RNA sequence: GUUUUCAUUAAUCAGGAACGUAAACUAUU
RNA sequence: CUAUCAACUUUCGACGGCUGGGUAUUGGCCAGCCGUGGUGACAACGGGUAAGGGUUAGGGCUCGGAGAAGGAGCCUGAGAAACGGCUACUACAUCCAAGGAAGGGCAGGCGCGCAAAUUACCCAAUCCCGACACGGGGAGGUAGUGACAAUAAAUACUGAUACAGGGCUCUUUCGGGUCUUGUAAUUGGAAUGAGUACAAUUUAAAUCCCUUAACGAGGAACAAUUGGAGGGCAAGUCUGGUGCCAGCAGCCGCGGUAAUUCCAGCUCCAAUAGCGUAUAUUGCUCGUAGUU
């Protein structure tokens, strides 16, 4: 249907996915997270089933950076969406903290091993960081943006 | 050749030393009740890594248990043998503890010297002499004529004469060496006979818990005469 | 009882949880995130490559059969540095648990309201 | 219901066209040949295939060799020249076929060329893929890389799914035993030829 | 209709039993 | 589980007791003597063949008859009625100088004429057997294949200048809507992992992994695919017919193959290391068993 092209085109489009599997993935989890939310919801207040497994998954979204720390109820987990998901992905988090110039130069230097979150440098673009893990999202010490060796057209020209 | 997790839960074994488990060779002490030499050294106390390993210490007169040369690696080392090492200096004995697991303790020569182990039967064999026999399959010739069934007595170890005994006794501490009970060092207070099979005596720790355990699976430690040092 | 037990440890229990910096439990340069629990376990295995310090072979073709096809009968799903439990019977048992768990003044003021005659009449 | 669908599938799998057999009850020797690119080691592989089957040391052996591989069944084995006159010449007369391919150095020309005159004059039974030099490699990574994707372009020249012996060394001159025990395994046992109308109605 | 008696005898039909030139416009309401 | 199984045992003694034999020992286990039993509607007996226990949050984990070509008989040893041997008979089958002599398994391929996972390496760990520290182990561990699935994601990132004036859209269409878009243009920066690879390390020896010096990107390449829809074309070909039209289509044209540089790489849609196709599909009354 030409809505689920236009909506899954904006998403592809608006952060800088490779297809409509990612899109599709973040969107079966997103469901799996919301159908909890909903089955929770099914029980009265006050059921200490809800209320502990509630206070897991809402502190589990807040830890993980998804849902915001002001609202922490599980009407705003259902109303939970795939563009928080894909907002909390590494890519569009090194697009947004400026080491990139646009989205899919994220992607090139996430794949060509410049960034490093925290210690160790990440291969992957759809790393998903955490809130705790978001500041130290930096330029790795092997990587002529970090230091080390000027790099390889640099190698090239300067002999 | 049975495997790790069909080895009883007593002597231990962790996520490393293969799927296997090494079974203890026939001796004094019985299968299910048994601590081999090779589980005490390399997987209990790490004296060494390998089996290769464990034999070069074995095959050398460098471990000596219940005061004698103990060759072969499998031998059966069940409960309270001494074990003498002399190039590190070292005594250790076997007990139990509260959740029913095998522990060692290290001792000197003072306490090391004595065992402390319980009669199985007294009779008369050839000769026309009475003779006891312990846990430890230790026959004793010519023994003190008190020394009944059930009763513990100090083997000297050097000579293997009895030096001193302990009765059973309701008003007596013990050690409980079996059952779903198992390792409780408590007081036997009272003792029921059932004759026709299976009597029980029941005991209590020190803090008020009453239980019902087997004379079979009772073990005489001292009244209060802690005869070995329980690790404190 | 495993969602029971988070709950001690950072909202009841006084005492401080031991955090990794941040860098160390990444996988395969970001592969996975190790989990709390994997984290846990990932110590076990080191922490046995001292005591008597022989090497291992890294799981084998065998526990890998095993540990693999735990996630074919799980409803765990690991979406970032934390775990997502199913809602099954580990929800049924915070129920169970709680069950078990929870198994001469006045006269003075009349006689000083019956002695003045009156305050007053309707405004 | 699925068993009489896949049943029905293989059914359907096993049928082809009703071709006259024309092989007589002493059937005459079935011809192998040893066909590849020039210094692949054809000669090597007949030296080796006649001593794990006749234990005759031949210094020079050439011309076709008869050979009895079973008490119904005889080989004969003919090594193909570099010549391309004898290869046109004698893939319309090869019962099974050896192709060899020159391991690290990839596929040949002669390789291609017999295997699509093979198919356009007419395909046999048995075509065997032979990868040999396989010791002319140090990284055993690029080893298996190559195993592979000879393997693949292989199976998209003949079919998917052929076989591919690997006889990595020369040991004393001829091959290994084993290596070449199980290739005389695979081309030991054996099926009738497949019925081709030239060799069915011409007598060569 | 009666200023009549026994008080469940009853309801339904497998099996069975008695009676035997045509067609052609169509809990109440 | 069953009464479309009510009698069963005494039909290899069925229940005893006495006496012995044999067994490692008890015992109708077997032999002599006699007594009258034994089980069963509380479900024996017969029939159907579809042959679990413990560890308790949970799942997991642990344990669980007959034959060595066919009957018959024998031998060793603490432990076998080993099937390891012998003997005879029976049935195959091999060598021979024709007098004689040795022998009885699994694994693999084909199972159409058309097909798809190694005949891999070692006891190095855990374990076992021996005159015994050394000798020997078909458990075990190591490696190889794999688009059946499943997991992560490369095939590019970013500027400047020059030039063109159109690009896009729709309900309503010889009409309305919106304002920066291009180009096979000219140049410049960097980034680099696939691969190549010295080593060291890993390991029984290797491999993988982790470390790692050195190379490693300009398209005409380090060469993305699978489907669907549509336009444009000749001194070409075919068919129809009240001239020039229409249709099907067109690798095929005058020459030319070292000749040609052409829509120069046609446009759009979908999925994208995956994707498509096929098929299956999703006459009336009375009256008994019975019933209410
Ligand atoms: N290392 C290595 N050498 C090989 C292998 N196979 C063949 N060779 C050598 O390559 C040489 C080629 O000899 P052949 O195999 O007779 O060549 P051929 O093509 O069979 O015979 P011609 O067609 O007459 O050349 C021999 O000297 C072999 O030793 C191999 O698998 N590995
Ligand atoms: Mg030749």
């Amino acid at each position: 249907e030409a809505a689920r092209l236009d909506s899954e085109l904006k998403l592809v489009g608006e952060y800088g996915l490779r297809n409509k599997r990612e899109v599709w993935r973040v969107l079966l989890t997103l469901s799996k997270i919301r159908r909890a939310a909903r089955i929770l919801l099914t029980l009265d207040e006050k059921d200490p089933k809800r209320l502990f497994e509630g206070n897991a998954l809402i502190r589990r979204l807040v830890r993980i950076g998804v849902l915001d720390e002001s609202r922490m109820k599980l009407d705003y987990v259902l109303a939970l969406k795939a563009e928080d998901f894909l907002e909390r992905r590494l890519q569009t988090l090194v697009y947004k903290l400026g080491l990139a110039k646009s989205i899919h130069h994220a992607r090139v230097l996430i794949r060509q091993r410049h960034i490093r979150v925290g210690k160790q440098i990440v291969n992957v673009p759809s790393f998903m960081v955490r809130l705790d893990s978001q500041k130290h999202i930096d330029f790795a010490l092997t990587s002529p943006f970090g230091g080390g060796r000027p790099g390889r057209v640099r190698r090239k020209k300067a002999k | 050749h049975q495997k790790r997790l069909s080895a009883p839960s007593h002597w231990l074994l962790d996520k490393l030393s293969g799927a296997y488990a090494p079974r203890p060779s026939t001796g004094p002490h019985k299968l299910r009740d048994c601590m081999p030499l090779i589980v005490f050294v390399r997987n209990r106390l790490k004296y060494a890594l390998n089996y290769r390993e464990t034999k070069a210490i074995m095959m050398q007169r460098l471990v000596k248990v219940d005061g004698k040369v103990r060759t072969d690696i499998t031998y059966p080392a069940g409960f309270m043998d001494v074990i003498t090492i002399e190039k590190t200096g070292e005594n250790f004995r076997l007990i139990y503890d509260t959740k029913g697991r095998f522990t060692v303790h290290r001792i000197t020569d003072e306490e090391a010297k004595y065992k402390l182990g319980k009669v199985k039967r007294v009779q008369l064999g050839r000769g026309g002499v009475p003779f006891l026999v312990t846990h430890d399959a230790r026959t004793i010739r010519y023994p003190d004529p008190l020394i009944k069934v059930n009763d513990t007595v100090k083997i000297d170890l050097e000579t293997g004469k009895i030096t001193d005994f302990i009765k059973f006794d309701t008003g007596a501490l013990a050690m409980i060496t079996g059952g779903r009970n198992m390792g409780r060092v408590g007081v036997i207070t009272h003792r029921e006979r059932h004759d026709g099979g299976f009597g029980i005596v029941h005991l209590k720790d020190a803090l008020d818990n009453t239980f019902a355990t087997r004379e079979s699976n009772v073990f005489v430690i001292g009244s209060e005469k802690p005869w070995i040092s329980l690790p404190k | 009882s495993a969602t029971l037990d988070e709950f001690i440890a950072d909202e009841v229990s006084t005492a401080p949880i031991a955090e990794p910096s941040i860098g160390t439990n990444i996988v395969k340069r970001g592969r996975g995130l190790k989990t709390a629990a994997e984290r846990r376990m990932e110590e076990e295995r080191r922490e046995y490559e001292e005591t008597n310090f022989v090497r291992l072979p890294k799981e084998s073709k065998k526990e890998r059969a095993k540990r693999a096809r735990m996630e074919g009968r799980s409803g765990r799903m690991n979406f970032g540095g934390e775990e997502f439990r199913e809602l099954g019977e580990g929800a049924e048992r915070i129920s169970r648990l709680t069950k078990a768990k929870s198994s001469g003044e006045r006269y003075q003021k009349r006689l000083k309201v019956l002695e003045s005659g009156r305050g007053t009449r309707g405004k | 219901a699925r068993q009489a669908a896949r049943s029905h599938d293989i059914k359907e799998k096993r049928l082809h066209v009703p071709l006259v057999d024309r092989l007589p009850d002493e059937p005459p020797p079935r011809l192998v040949v040893i066909v590849g690119p020039p210094g692949v080691g054809k000669t090597t592989l007949l030296k080796s295939l006649v001593r794990r089957y006749t234990k005759e040391t031949m210094s020079d052996p050439v011309g076709p060799i008869t050979v009895v591989t079973s008490k119904k069944q005889r080989l004969t084995f003919i090594e193909c020249p570099n010549e391309l006159e004898a290869m046109i010449d004698m893939a319309k007369v090869a019962d099974i076929v050896l192709l060899m391919i020159d391991g690290n150095y990839g596929f040949e020309m002669e390789t291609m060329e017999f295997l699509n005159i093979l198919a356009n004059t007419g395909m046999p039974g048995n075509v065997f893929g032979i990868l040999t030099h396989l010791d002319l490699f140090k990284k055993p990574s690029a080893l298996k890389d190559a195993k592979k994707r000879l393997k693949h372009r292989l199976w998209t020249e003949l079919y998917q799914g052929a076989h591919l012996f690997y006889l990595s060394g020369v040991l004393n001159g001829r091959y290994p035993d084993r290596e070449i025990h199980n290739l005389s395994r695979f081309l030991s046992v054996m099926k009738n030829p497949r019925p081709l109308v030239w060799r069915n109605t011409h007598p060569y």
